[PDB]
RNA sequence: UGCCGACAGCGCUCUGGGGAAUUCAGGAGGGGAAAGCAGAUGUGCCCCGCGGCGAGACUGGCGCACCGCCGGACGAGCUG
């Protein structure tokens, strides 16, 4: 990938891209947090917090009992991507979203999708740590 | 000829301020021959033409490479005062400036050339 | 976190600095500014207390010409980076305008005190500069390239 | 059953909280008013499937009721009142060109198949008919003593300036414009929930009730059911004839569509995907091929009636072979193989 | 109009229709020697410029033409060849060209490193025993 | 210099009509050029003695991005000999020379210019060249050449504007054929000067999605002209051609 | 036969016009391809021998 | 890119392996093709029913930017 530098990223300046996997989006609204208020303070900087069409087809198919969540990830204020693919499957999703650009910044709580996207570099983690966001690999905060 | 005349109002002399801060900087070609030049090197950033002139077909002519190059250029109204605002103690129809990579010069340069692409 | 490493180094060979030291130092001033910058937009737009301080944090930074003239709002100055601080440090200031043929020459001239601001020479090559004094940079007058003595070299030459 | 495959998409990025009003453009052929739980409305394109074409929030509770002008202004229904947008206007605007707040909380809209009139049930009790241009309050009309409410109301379109209408005493009402005067009121064993007649057959109205049934009535002589739907296990939110007059969608409150023809009793169709908790409003396009099915997990939804149709341009031979295959269906449709393998969906 | 016609009944393909007519390329030595030229393109320039790595088993393409560089219209000066600098075949080019020395310099190099001590030393140290 | 005078040898490369030359010291990439023996713009040229004829034309990267992503090594670049590409941006014809001599006679290429002078050259070539369509008007009004480009496979495009990707889109909504195919090339100092490119690529991508594209690969034409890309899509199929 | 189509193919599976489940995968043409025996009938008498010396094993 | 090539190993394959002729059973691609049976009833007549065009004539009520609207029901001639 252009714009990159022996496992680090010059493209990702701010603003960020987030995306939203289904793990993190559930937790988040477990630990009763704004998506937006807290990701701008623990990046400090102006992002934009995007969900694959596959994560918000996974957040309906799950059961009644995430409605609220669900209806979290609803709102219209934030963009969306459409996908090419079958049969909604969130990480393989994710990871090749990341994969084709590597501009991004993946959320999750999920140990799979952080073991997934640590094995391809260059790519922050952002996760929820029962307080608070927590960034994983990035350089600049 | 000139349909992509530059206007008046202060954008002309936005476009000569950046052009003496490119003059210090050490980023500028100057002078017709060295416009062609940097342009089919592809150096460079953007070009300023006059239009004050004797005849116009010099400045008509540039244009045809910087069409062939697709990177913008501007006509501003006054040799003269193009020529002070490089600071050659003569009249220049013709200036260019390249492209360096690290500055907030080049913010001021894409905040201009997106002003010539509107303008256009 | 290997991306820390090469991220950090790249800072340092793009600018010619000397250790991660000064480079998490230039870090934690860019953590404070982004604090005041979240403050403020943690406050509703057309609040008062919004209105003023914005402006005031946003003259201060148009007054060290590090955020761009051209755009004057809490985005881009939450926009900001560790590349435009040291864009506005100063050793760079002697390499962009052309009197020291490297970065690491720059370095040693600001050692050895030849080049000034203003009036007094400097020596700390961590001097920020200003937008207002910028291009008032030159050698003094003590120093061979301003003039001066010629320098000891010349000197036991000529000796 | 190869190729019952009947999904055919979800437009839009689906509304905020869920579908509880949406209307279709039924003079025009790709256009259609969706308006959410959270009091907002917008509009889709059809052909460009994705994006929206008109965007406004329209009141504060959940929005009603909404539909479409016979020129070309849309309306909305809620408790907070009556609004009238214009959404292909050249620039957009957001506030209404007319408004209503009286006669209490309305329920539901109900449009003229050709001229500007429209009504609006409210419920009091009470119906009250604008026309357009010419009317400012409306005529208010109503089983002269009686207040239980009054849920929807569809304008006959083989009949026009003809009124039915539904009310909670398990009981129906048939109105008419000309003689301003209900007309008639029938009482059934349990509630009602959404009212229609039929696009050809003028004289049959059906009924969605709470019986968990689809009633064919007729109007005329209510002696009896024409027919009986004994399709579901929750009640259904509701009905919408083709406009063929042969087929039928019954919009379960539970995950459950079932499709129909006039003529059965039973199931014909069922339809559902997990993504879809509880449909509320669900209504035919202008092909009577491709329905469409607004959920409570805010989501439009286009669907196929006949869900093995493969549609577009056939060549001679294949619509000889689909027919064919209906043919050959509708002699052996009785015997046990055919037909377990038949009305074996799944649930 | 009319006529009789003729009868005219008495591999792989000769001229690659979708590249505008190229030849089978006829099997000539100096042709091979062009071709083991351009494989081993790497030695030839000798630690000043490196190469793709263009590897396969053959070398020989099935579809080849020598040509000609023809003219430089904007610059003719010193991008031409003079007419004792034109060759007929690019291995007598790059023969006629410098630097053959360094390459005769290396040649007696690697032969000495080959011949490092495998018989001739064994004969010498025969003969320091013998006598 | 590969100096004017060098034996050289010329074979096929992987896409159906380049070639690529290789010889002494430097290679570079021809074309057999339809109009025979001429040069246009002072580019150099190529001769072999036929067992008159037969004259390719060097192709420099640094003037034309399609010899750029040539030489980066592009998937599919779907332009077969014989086959009708709309081209876009056709500023002075070079890289439109190369693309008819690409398509050759049973080919076809509709040029698509803005201003008038570079039209000039343009159209001196189109008078020249017996397969390239002359067409100068604004490319943002496809309708004016509606009386003029039939249904076509192949979309170059190299305009460096902000609108970019709808008038890529709706010259696809008018002459694209069923699984057509398109080259584009992007600038980030033209789409947007102040992000970083890679980025700026991922909205044009994601636009040409909305566009109804199926993006099939991209590159970055890198050693060559700083931050732009070559991206390559299919309209309306997963597949290429049919 | 051509190829069958999606439908034809779903529709038969059960279907093959070459080995059938009583074929044992053409163990006979397996066994006189490798060695070039003549009479298939004589590997059918090596098979029901060594089956029944195979069964003597199982009571042993 | 020359032949020849022992053991020691790896690769495939084994009704041995090639080569050519030739029958057939399949496959996959490319080019060409107006490639078109969405429901198939002789012509001509007038008449009925009903429908459009269509000259011309009206009328109702509205119109605080006042400049115009919107709607009904009669109707010569033509047509399906
Ligand atoms: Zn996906």
């Amino acid at each position: 990938p252009s714009s990159m530098f022996f496992e680090h990223n010059e493209a990702l300046v701010p603003p960020y891209n987030v995306l939203v996997d289904t793990n993190f989006l559930s937790r988040t609204v477990g630990a009763k947090l704004p998506l937006l208020e807290s990701a701008m303070d623990c990046l400090y900087a102006s992002v934009n917090i995007i969900i694959t069409s596959c994560v918000m087809a996974e957040l309906e198919k799950l059961g009644p009992r995430y409605r609220v969540a669900l209806m979290i990830a609803r709102d219209e204020r934030w963009q969306r991507l459409t996908c090419d693919h079958k049969g909604t499957y969130a990480d393989d999703c994710i990871v090749d979203r990341v994969q084709k650009h590597r501009i991004y910044i993946v959320a999750t709580n999920d140990r799979d999708l952080k073991r997934r996207i640590r094995k391809i570099p260059g790519v922050p983690i952002m996760s929820v740590q029962k307080g608070k966001y927590a960034i994983e690999r990035l350089p600049g905060a | 000829a000139a349909w992509p005349k530059a206007e008046d109002p202060a954008l002309v002399q936005e476009l000569l301020d950046c052009v003496q801060q490119a003059s210090h900087y050490r980023q500028l070609k100057k002078g017709a021959n060295e416009t062609t030049k940097s342009v089919n090197r592809g150096t460079s950033e953007l070009v300023i033409l006059a239009a004050d002139t004797q005849p116009l077909s010099i400045v008509l002519h540039i244009p045809l490479i910087c069409e062939e190059k697709n990177v913008p250029y501007v006509y501003v109204p006054s040799k003269v005062a193009l020529g002070r605002a490089c600071g050659v103690s003569r009249a220049v129809i013709a200036v260019s400036l390249t492209s360096n990579e690290a500055s907030d010069l080049n913010s001021k340069i894409r905040a201009l050339r997106d002003k010539v692409e509107r303008l256009a | 976190e290997a991306a820390r490493l090469d991220s950090e180094l790249k800072l340092v060979g793009e600018y010619g600095l000397r250790n991660k030291r000064e480079v998490w130092r230039v870090l934690l001033t860019l953590s404070k500014i982004r604090r005041a910058a979240r403050i403020l937009l943690t406050l509703d737009e057309k609040d008062p207390k919004r209105l003023f301080e914005g402006n005031a944090l946003i003259r201060r930074l148009v007054r060290i010409g590090v955020l761009d003239e051209s755009r004057m709002k809490l985005d881009y100055v939450l926009a900001l980076k560790a590349e435009d601080f040291l864009e506005r440090r100063l050793q760079t200031l002697v390499y962009k305008l052309g009197l020291a043929k490297s970065i690491h020459h720059a370095r040693v001239l600001i050692r050895q005190r030849h080049i000034r601001v203003g009036k007094q020479i400097v020596n700390v090559p961590s001097f920020m500069v200003r937008l207002d004094s910028q291009k008032h940079i030159d050698f003094a007058l003590t120093s061979p390239f301003g003039g001066g003595r010629p320098g000891r070299v010349r000197r036991k030459k000529a000796k | 059953r190869m190729f019952a495959k009947p999904f055919l998409g979800q437009l839009g990025n689906g509304h905020v909280q869920g579908v509880y009003s949406m209307c279709k453009d039924k003079n025009s052929l790709n256009c259609i008013a969706s308006g959410s739980g959270d009091g907002v409305v917008k509009v889709w394109d059809l052909t460009t499937r994705d994006e929206e074409t008109w965007r406004v929030a329209a009141h504060n509770n959940i929005v009603k009721g909404l539909t479409f002008t016979n020129d070309k202004k849309l309306l909305s229904c809620a408790t907070d009142g009556i609004k009238l947008w214009d959404p292909y206007a050249s620039p957009s605007n957001t506030t209404p060109i007319a408004t209503w707040q009286e006669g209490g909380p309305y329920t539901s809209l109900s449009f003229h198949r050709s001229a500007n009139t429209f009504a609006a049930s409210s419920g009091q009790g009470c119906i009250r008919i604008w026309d357009l241009e010419h009317s400012t309050a409306g005529q208010a009309i109503q089983w002269p003593s009686f207040v239980d409410t009054i849920t929807d109301v569809c304008f006959n379109q083989v009949e026009t300036s003809v009124i039915g209408s539904v009310a909670t005493d398990r009981s129906i009402i048939l109105f008419d414009l000309r003689t301003n005067m209900p007309v008639i009121k029938t009482v059934l064993h349990f509630a009602c929930n959404r009212i229609v007649f039929n696009p050809m057959e003028a004289m049959n109205l059906a009924v969605a009730s709470e019986d968990h049934n689809i009633y064919i009535f007729d109007a005329r002589n209510f002696d009896k059911a024409l027919n009986i739907q004994k399709g579901h296990v929750a009640a259904v939110m509701d009905v919408e004839f083709s406009p063929t007059g042969e087929e039928l969608v019954s919009g379960s409150y539970d995950r459950t569509i079932r499709l129909w023809r006039r003529d059965a009793g039973h199931s014909r169709d069922v339809y559902h995907t997990k993504r879809m908790q509880r449909v509320f409003r669900t209504m035919w396009t202008m092909d009577s091929k491709y329905i469409l099915t607004g959920s409570d997990d805010g989501n439009v939804r286009l669907w196929r009636a006949n869900a093995s149709e493969r549609s577009g341009v056939k060549a001679t031979r294949q619509r000889q072979a689909l027919e064919y295959n209906n043919a050959l269906l509708d002699r052996y449709g009785h015997l046990p193989e055919i037909r377990r393998i038949r009305r074996h969906r799944h649930l | 109009e009319l006529s009789v016609r003729v009868p005219q009944l008495p591999g792989p393909p000769d001229t690659l229709s979708d590249w505008y007519n190229i030849p089978r390329t006829n099997l000539t030595p100096e042709l091979k020697r062009d071709l083991q030229l351009l494989r081993m393109r790497d030695v030839v320039a000798m630690g000043k410029q490196f190469f793709k790595k263009d590897n396969r088993k053959d070398f020989v393409p099935e579809y080849c033409q020598v040509g000609t560089i023809i003219a430089g219209a904007t610059d003719g000066v010193s991008g031409r060849l003079t007419r004792k600098e034109r060759k007929r075949t690019i291995v007598e080019e790059v023969l006629s060209s410098d630097s053959v020395s360094k390459y005769k310099r290396k040649y007696h190099e690697i032969q000495e490193h080959k011949k490092s001590g495998r018989k001739g030393y064994y004969k010498k140290l025969m003969a320091a025993r013998k006598r | 210099g590969a100096k004017a005078g060098k034996k050289v040898i010329v074979e096929p490369h992987r896409h159906k009509g380049v070639f690529v030359a290789r010889g002494g010291k430097e290679d570079l990439l021809c074309t057999a050029n339809l109009v025979p023996g001429e040069s246009v713009y002072g580019e150099k040229r190529i001769s072999v003695e036929t067992p008159t004829k037969t004259e390719y034309r060097i192709w420099n990267p640094f003037r034309s991005k399609l010899a750029a992503g040539i030489l980066g090594g592009l998937e599919t670049i779907y332009m077969k000999p014989g086959s009708k590409v709309l081209y876009l941006g056709a500023a002075s014809g070079t890289s439109v020379s190369h693309v008819a001599d690409i398509v050759g006679p049973t080919g076809a290429v509709y040029a698509v210019e803005f201003s008038h002078r570079s039209g000039r050259d343009l159209i001196n070539m189109a008078t020249r060249r017996t397969n390239v369509i002359p067409i100068v008007e604004d490319a943002r009004k496809p309708m004016a050449y509606r009386m003029l480009v039939p249904m076509v496979d192949v979309i170059f495009a190299d305009v460096a504007q902000p609108d970019q990707a709808r008038i890529v889109g709706i010259n696809a909504r008018l002459f694209l054929k069923q699984g057509g195919g398109l080259l584009i090339s992007i600038k980030a100092s033209c789409i947007d000067s102040t992000a970083p490119p890679e980025q700026v690529f991922a909205s044009e991508v994601q636009k040409l999605r909305e566009d109804k594209f199926f993006p099939k690969e991209q590159l970055t034409l890198e050693p060559y002209e700083r931050d732009h890309a070559m991206v390559s899509c299919v309209y309306l199929q997963k597949e290429f051609e049919g | 036969v051509r190829k069958l189509k999606y439908h034809e193919q779903k529709l038969l599976k059960k279907h093959d016009f070459i080995n059938y489940k009583s074929d044992n995968n053409h163990r006979d043409h397996d066994v006189i391809r490798r060695y070039m025996i003549q009479k298939p009938e004589d590997y059918h008498k090596y098979n029901r021998l060594c089956g029944s010396l195979r069964q003597f094993a199982h009571r042993l």
